[PDB]
């Protein structure tokens, strides 16, 4: 039915304005009743409410950022936005929007998947996605493990899945860790000794604030 | 003023 | 505003046990007889959902093991009991007065069997040392507790660094943690060696699980 979608910039410059539209979907934004809300969550802390838009165009702000915001709404395209101006660091977060049945419920239902947002100077480089495969050592237990090594990329965040998918169980995939403005992960899938070298094992990495999309598969060394 | 249907009290 | 306060800040229950997690406002944030107060859950990288709202009431699907309870200004959250899919941050609310606001989360993490960290490592990926590059990599998966540590080693040489570690958040469906760890190398300093070796040391076993590899 419902379903909101965060869009934004994956990075921008401190001192400079950023803004983020919810796109409601399948329902919207002038129905009675309910309130359109933003929220943030800093990296590694709370959620943090930010303001809201109701049905009849009311709109309340956090105060912390009341002075420095604008939200506003498309009644046409049925969706609305924010504005914060002179970002800083501490703007870095994830954001996300929600519903509120402002009238009855008063608790927020339907959330969006919530963009990330980087405040900084860094150039977004691309990331290289090399393939890890096991060392010359075959009849290695039962099970073989491999994995994807995406480095130098920048900013968050980078999606990897294996065979597109398919392969969802004995999946590891290791948080991004920064080495001076460039992230590198990796990911790793268990799978059985038949299905290797046997099968096609292939991982997808997707680095969307640079359209890079590399899928790799893993030879035997 | 407080409760739900609060903001659109007016 | 009313400020929530939860408590504990975090904690570490054991599958089947109860856990009880609490909230308190500032002000009272009753309403029309009712009190507006809810608590979400929130999964890593996931939105949070609503698990239970105005204080008692139980979201659709969420399990009957949830149960919040309290009124004006205590309220109490309790799984009881804890299942591994639990592992997550809970968040209590107010929406009774302007501005909304918050609770600073309580992250529970569950105790399970202690488990050994199957580890496996890698050799440079061919392409990276094309690229004049060399990164060596070793995974330690599925182990608990979370305490866990390991050494590199060069040709005896314990590498102090150039090392890069990385931990999952606990898994949702056995409760276990996994860890990755990369030394960088340069191709050349790849180039003067044999051996490189990741010594993983941790509680389950005494002696420190290694694997290594001829260069």
């Amino acid at each position: 039915q419902v379903k909101l979608q965060e869009s934004g910039p994956a990075v921008i410059k401190p001192s400079q304005s950023l803004s983020l539209t919810c796109i409601v979907s399948g329902f919207s934004i002038t129905r009675t009743n309910y309130c359109w809300h933003w929220i943030r969550q800093a990296p590694g802390k709370g959620l943090e409410w930010m303001g809201r838009i109701c049905y009849e165009g009311s709109i309340y702000y956090s105060p912390s950022i009341k002075s420095r915001s604008t939200i506003s709404r498309d009644t046409s395209l049925n969706k609305f936005f924010i504005q914060l101006i002179s970002v800083t660091n501490e703007d870095t977060a994830m954001y996300y929007c929600s519903r509120e049945n402002h009238m009855y419920e008063t608790y927020f239902d339907v959330w969006g998947q919530g963009t990330t947002v980087t405040v900084s100077s860094a150039k977004t480089t691309p990331p290289s996605v090399y393939p890890l495969a096991p060392g010359s050592a075959a009849q290695t237990n039962s099970m073989v493990t491999l994995g994807c090594l995406v480095k130098g990329y920048f900013p968050e965040p980078v999606t990897v899945t294996w065979n597109s998918g398919s392969l969802s169980s004995g999946v590891h995939t290791f948080p991004a860790v920064l080495q001076s403005d460039l992230y590198t992960l990796s990911s790793s899938v268990t799978v059985p000794s038949s299905p290797r070298p046997s099968e096609t094992v292939t991982c997808n990495v997707a680095h969307p604030a640079s359209s890079t999309k590399v899928d790799k598969k893993i030879v035997p060394r | 003023h407080i409760g739900p249907g609060r903001a659109f009290y007016t | 505003d009313i400020v929530m306060t939860q408590s504990p800040a975090s904690l570490v229950v054991s599958l089947g046990q109860r856990a009880t997690i609490s909230c308190r406002a500032s002000e009272s944030v009753d309403s029309y007889g009712k009190s507006f107060m809810h608590w979400y859950q929130q999964k890593p990288g996931q939105p949070p959902k609503v698990l239970i709202y105005i204080a008692s009431n139980l979201e659709s699907g969420v399990p009957a093991r949830f149960s919040g309870s309290g009124s004006r200004t205590d309220f109490t959250l309790t799984i009881d009991p804890v299942e591994a899919d639990d592992a997550a941050t809970y968040y209590c609310q107010q929406n009774n007065e302007d501005p909304p606001t918050f609770g600073a989360g309580t992250k529970l993490e569950m105790r399970r069997a202690d488990a050994a960290p199957t580890v496996s490592i890698f050799p440079p990926s061919s392409e990276q040392l094309t690229s004049g590059g060399a990164s060596v990599v070793c995974f330690l998966n599925n182990f608990y507790p979370k305490d866990i540590n390991v050494k590199w080693k060069i040709d005896g040489s314990e590498r102090q660094n150039g090392v890069l570690n990385s931990w999952t958040d606990q898994d949702s469906k056995d409760s276990t943690y996994s860890m990755s760890s990369t030394l960088t190398l340069t191709k050349d300093e790849y180039e003067r060696h044999n051996s490189y070796t990741c010594e993983a040391t941790h509680k389950t076993s005494t002696s420190p699980i290694v694997k290594s590899f001829n260069r």
